[PDB]
């Protein structure tokens, strides 16, 4: 459904939809936060909110264009929105502002100001966002000492200690040709992108991007940040999950699924098919959790992230969800894996098929970069459908059973004991 | 069990006085030296015990920052106890930053908790 | 009871049944709030947990939702398997329970947890004060509950009685095959429904304009202006209202956030100024004022407006279709205000 | 000669981390120091002097110890 | 620092330093009902224990009360001790603590307890708003502090060495000899209190009128007429509270309470009524509404009013001693509406 083809120096990617009324029209860039330093930490971030400054924004605008961007942690894109008939002009602009004339955007008293601004955003963030940051917390222990550790919102102090040059050299280090995908969904065909990537000379730069010398490796760890004066207690716990482009992907994805989500004041996310309700329902152990399968290009995480405000009665609410994870490899139903079976259908439906093409425009970039093709969702839904108790099962007694965990939180979690007691619930006793 | 007024009375009259001070202040310093606390970096009013209502108190009445600062440096003086190391020298607590600062909440709500003990055992002159 | 879909070579559907049984037909203040949370529970033949864990194994969930105008029920599914939501929807419409347990366990926590999400977010508090004192009783009642007065089971039954009719209602199917979403609509019971008359009104709704209204928060500040249109001047307010969000203008960082509501018969145009301290607040919309009540040239913004009325545009299943090419010149005139805060150091109407 | 200085970002503490740059901006940072070489050596700053110092003659690569 | 006292037969004194550092005179919210929950607790040289437990063998208790203009500190004592207590009011002038610890543990949560308790009843929410909506910075400050913004300790010294000021207070003992008062007040620490200005204007309060406010509140249902008044027309309004709350009135039976606040520059006439359901508070409102446009004859009150203008004006020690001898007639003009609870069955203003 969907057209990759490699132009003379560049990859276009378009997803093509006539039944949308939008067209976006983008590049993605295959250096995210993860080929950061821990020093230049935030110049994605930088590059991000320079994209989207006032100064740049006001010439998009007057033309009917809407700016997007995206920093993720392997990938990074900029993005165009417009209507679906002035997208020779969404790449006029994405040439002239974003990639030749590039020095303008990085005038001073342009970027002191997006730097004060990303200043109080970061701080907005470290000083307000919780799970978020718990969830930052969490990649920044599991992958301690490694590019994939890195925070995509920079930090308070490495955001301090940076300079035009700093983002001179992120560009003519990472927005390069070989680094970058030109993207375009909603309603353009993939024959007029090209067509219109040929006929004005659209090229980034030429070399090569810095190879980073180690490969993420994730180290069983913990960090407690704890703060009594917050009302919850939030804390994220994953182990070591797949990675992209991994044949056990969809079979994490499930087993997220499995365990879903959960939201203790919306009445019907309590009648879920979940036997980890059946506990924590009664003394009402937690407000809400969800089961992530984050995976990243070299490795990733899978786990669950949850808040609540019984914070004597932490521990039996990371020991109910541990047995429960347990079941996984020893005694996971069938009914389980159908209920999983069909959460999943639906929610990747609704993630990869929903109303918008900037969305979209992230997928589809992150899924080329990394693969070199995307995956069509009849396939994805086929290799969904494939998937039995016994690849569950094995997948679990990979990954899950008896290996080390992650733990971060923030909060009140005095409740919250410490590593090996928590650690001693990934492999049971056989009872 | 012995009152901090009593304590500061005669550490007061020890102190103002010219040949006392020149006499017992160099063994006091020699004596808290040797006493090892600021090894762990643990200032002298970390260590007094705060299981009384007096020490809960002056506790609760203690600013926040001196609260955060205090907690650290309890917990940090646990964890270096516990590793049966003792902190580096550039961590430890330094003569100049060794400042009674729980000293004036603890002697004021002791003079506090002595006149409400005065006033409840009161004889009217009748 | 009106039916309709648009077919897309998509595997996801929604459906949505739309009832015009928002807060702005609400009999008693949040009786429309407790029936949107009284929308899935237990019908008198399947439960509510057992329409949960049926749904689940067939891939697709629901999610009732309560507008100022529409509740809308709407169910996101698998493609194959439309018959059994049309006919979980129509369960849910035709033969609810509502039972004093069901009161008082799952609908009366979930609408104070609602309550007290929208009690600590200021700008929900200032859009609610602002709507009340632009119409009275008529688009101008409270969203959610409360509890200023005892709205009783009986009275949530009889407003489901009064809004859930077969002319009141609107079914819209998103990525689904037309034919077969009408062939299902009958057979079911929305065609069992009663046949009631429409609630909805084709008069003007009454405004009134130079109201200002004060409340004392314990958090952020935020000040905000309300202006009431009409249906032929709601094109010029959808391009202020991106225009000053855009980056057209120069008080879009003095505004945290400005939109206009639309409705079948007017709408409201909304600008919110929100920060800590309440000089800031004060000082920003001074500016926000006086700049507006000298002319603004909301020509720029047109082609811009145009994109982002698309982008929300195809989300909603009913679009206005909106002209946006006689749009000129904007000059405020009157305008509603209220001060949500610390209420003693924000500005006044006539300060402003 | 060059610009104003090598950046914090790009010269501070790089005897941590010189072992874990990549070649490339190994190669660039070593390019951009000879290039502010050239000036009189009072407008180097110290985490520039420190960074010059320890691609020289650091306890790396060639001076790397036997054990 | 104008001392006076009235002698008499008795056994009992009561001294009553006032000061003009009530809420009207608050720099920030809530600064004067901090101040005075900060009256009688401990001092540089006396402790707040110290006081009550020799002030109880003495025989003699304190109370700190904050108004509308005033901060009175009363001492109530038997006769033949008032050296102690005039230099215990003159301690509590000059040097109080102002520890934190104490601001922690004693005055926040006595004025989060007044607070509470003055929540609880919606006709002092109705009468705070009607305040605030007749006059805006002057009268109309809020009574009592709610933490809208930030009252910190050093705002509260700050604002007792603006109002605690020698030229800003007046002694006044109702029941002791006024020559002793005179020598026991001198030689004391009220003659050593900082000579200010008085912050006691003499101009009008610069009122509003027309003004209406809606405040919702889960209880009972109150609906407040008031209308600022000045100082050649106090004495009307006084026989006209006295005619509505007395048996000569056909609205005594509707109306809840009435009453005239007095102030050295003019005066509030807040009349409420409120009712358990928002139909009987409409319907009364709108009577008394009519029937007070329609004009009242007051002459028959005058007598009646002459007697409780005597009783309420015995306790105070300052008399504005009114006129009430030219006062025939009364015909309802502008006023200030606020309503508090059932607020979508209570009428607005423009319904009256
Ligand atoms: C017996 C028994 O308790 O079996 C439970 C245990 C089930 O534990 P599990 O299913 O892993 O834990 C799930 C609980 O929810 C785990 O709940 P929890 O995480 O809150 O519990 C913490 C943990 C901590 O419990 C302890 O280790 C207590 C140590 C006692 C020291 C005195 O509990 C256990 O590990 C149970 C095992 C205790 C074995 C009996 C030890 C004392 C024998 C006398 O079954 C076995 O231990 C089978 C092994 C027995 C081998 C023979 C031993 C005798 C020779
Ligand atoms: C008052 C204080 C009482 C002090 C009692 C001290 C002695 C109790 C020790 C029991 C060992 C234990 O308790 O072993 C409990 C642990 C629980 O393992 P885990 O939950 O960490 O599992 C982590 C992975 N799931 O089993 C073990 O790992 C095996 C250790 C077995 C060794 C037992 C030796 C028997 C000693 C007998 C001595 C006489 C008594």
């Amino acid at each position: 459904a969907e057209v990759t083809q490699l132009s003379n120096g560049i990859v276009v990617a378009t997803e093509h939809n006539p039944s949308a009324h939008t067209a976006s029209v983008g590049v993605v860039f295959g250096s995210g936060a993860a080929n950061e330093n821990p020093y230049n930490n935030g110049v994605s971030n930088l590059w991000k909110n320079i994209f989207l400054s006032k100064e740049n924004s006001a010439v998009a605008a007057k033309e009917g264009l809407a700016l997007s961007s995206n920093i993720s942690r392997d990938f990074q894109s900029y993005i165009v929105s417009s209507l679906p008939g002035s997208t020779d002009k969404s790449l006029d602009f994405l040439n002239q502002s974003f990639i030749q004339q590039k020095a303008n955007l990085l005038s001073s008293s342009n970027f002191e100001a997006t730097k004060k601004s990303v200043l109080k955003q970061v701080q907005d963030f470290e000083e307000n966002d919780h799970p978020n940051r718990v969830l930052e917390h969490l990649h920044s222990t599991a992958f301690q000492n490694t590019p994939l550790s890195l925070p995509t919102r920079g930090t308070l102090e490495s955001l301090e200690n940076l300079v035009v040059a700093d983002l001179e050299s992120f560009a003519n280090n990472h927005f390069l040709n070989s680094n970058a995908v030109v993207v375009g969904t909603g309603n353009i065909k993939h024959e007029d992108l090209v067509n219109s990537i040929e006929s004005k000379n659209l090229s980034l730069q030429t070399g090569t991007k810095p190879v980073l010398k180690k490969k993420a490796a994730f180290l069983g760890s913990e960090v407690r940040l704890r703060d009594d004066t917050l009302p919850k207690a939030w804390i994220s716990l994953a182990v070591e999950g797949e990675p992209v482009n991994s044949p056990n992907y969809f079979v994490a994805k499930l087993a997220a699924q499995i365990f879903g989500s959960y939201n203790a004041f919306e009445p019907a996310s309590r009648l879920q098919g979940i036997k980890l309700l059946d506990n924590i329902q009664e003394y009402q152990l937690c407000d809400n959790f969800n089961h992530f399968s984050l995976s990243y290009k070299d490795s990733g995480l899978w786990g669950f992230s949850t808040a609540t405000r019984n914070v004597t009665m932490i521990d039996d609410l990371i020991h109910f969800t541990l047995k429960q994870w347990n079941r996984l490899t020893i005694s996971v139903t069938d009914t389980e894996v159908e209920r999983a079976k069909s959460l999943l259908k639906l929610q990747l439906g609704q993630l990869y098929e929903s109303g918008n093409p900037v969305n979209d425009a992230n997928l589809l970039g992150a899924e080329v970069l990394i693969k070199g093709s995307k995956l069509s969702l009849g396939e994805a839904f086929k290799k969904i459908d494939a998937i039995t108790v016994k690849d569950v099962k094995a997948w679990a007694g990979k990954r899950l059973w008896d290996q080390d965990i992650a733990i971060a939180g923030t909060g009140q979690i005095e409740g919250l004991l410490d590593y090996m007691r928590i650690r001693s619930d990934m492999s049971m006793m056989r009872w | 069990p012995q009152s901090f007024t009593s304590i500061a009375r005669i550490g007061d009259y020890i102190l103002k006085s010219p040949v006392l001070s020149k006499l017992c202040v160099p063994v006091a310093n020699q004596f808290i030296n040797l006493a090892g606390y600021k090894k762990l970096g643990l200032k002298f009013d970390d260590l007094i015990a705060e299981e009384n209502p007096i020490m809960q108190t002056a506790l609760r009445r203690l600013p926040e920052d001196e609260s955060y600062a205090r907690a650290y440096r309890i917990i940090r003086a646990h964890q270096t106890e516990l590793t049966h190391h003792l902190l580096p020298r550039n961590e430890w607590i330094k003569a100049q930053e060794d400042v009674p600062y729980l000293l004036p909440y603890i002697l004021e709500a002791e003079a506090a908790a002595k006149e409400k003990d005065e006033l409840d055992n009161i004889e009217v002159s009748k | 009871l009106t039916v309709s879909a648009r077919d897309a070579p998509t595997k996801i559907s929604t459906l949505a049944v739309k009832v015009h049984g928002g807060s702005r037909y609400a009999t008693k203040d949040g009786v429309a709030h407790l029936l949107n949370r009284f929308n899935f529970q237990n019908t008198n033949t399947r439960s509510a947990l057992k329409l949960v864990r049926e749904s689940e194994l067939l891939g697709g969930t629901f999610k009732s939702t309560l507008d100022r105008e529409y509740i809308t029920l709407k169910a996101t599914f698998l493609k194959d398997d439309l018959p059994y939501y049309v006919n979980a929807l129509a369960d849910v419409l035709y033969k609810t329970a509502f039972k004093p347990h069901e009161l008082t366990e799952s609908v009366l926590p979930a609408a104070r947890y609602d309550y007290a999400v929208a009690e600590q977010c200021p700008v929900k508090s200032a859009e609610d004060q602002l709507y009340a004192i632009t119409f009275r009783k008529g688009l101008g009642n409270p969203l959610l509950y409360d509890g200023v007065e005892r709205v009783s089971l009986q009275d949530i039954k009889d407003f489901a009685d009064k809004v859930y009719t077969k002319e009141n209602l609107e079914v819209s199917g998103e990525n689904v095959v037309e034919a077969d979403l009408k062939r299902f609509v009958d057979e079911s019971l929305l065609s069992t429904l009663p046949a009631g008359k429409s609630l909805v009104s084709k008069s003007e709704p009454k405004f009134f304009l130079g109201e200002e209204n004060r409340v004392r928060f314990i958090g952020d500040s935020v000040a905000a202006i309300g202006i009431p249109v009409n249906k032929a001047s709601l094109a010029q307010y959808e391009v202020l209202a991106n225009y000053l969000t855009s980056a057209l203008s120069e008080l879009s960082g003095l505004i945290s956030s400005a939109k206009l509501d639309k409705f079948t018969d007017g709408g409201l145009f909304t600008l919110f100024v929100r920060d800590q301290d309440s000089a800031v607040v004060s000082s920003n919309i001074k500016k926000i004022v006086a700049d507006l009540k000298k002319g603004k040239d909301l020509s720029p913004a047109i082609n811009y407006t145009k994109l982002k009325n698309a982008v929300q545009n195809e989300s909603v299943s009913s679009p206005i279709e909106l002209n946006f090419d006689a749009v000129k010149d904007f000059k405020l005139g009157k305008f509603n205000y209220v001060a949500v805060g610390d209420v003693s150091n924000l500005p006044y109407l006539d300060e402003l | 000669a060059q610009t104003h200085a090598l950046s914090n970002a790009a010269v501070m503490d790089l005897q941590s981390r010189w072992e874990n740059m990549p070649s490339t901006e190994q190669q660039d940072i070593v390019s951009k120091l000879s290039e502010r070489q050239k000036l009189p050596w009072a407008q180097l700053t110290e985490p520039e002097k420190q960074a010059v110092w320890y691609i020289s003659y650091g306890e790396w690569g060639p001076r790397r110890p036997v054990l």
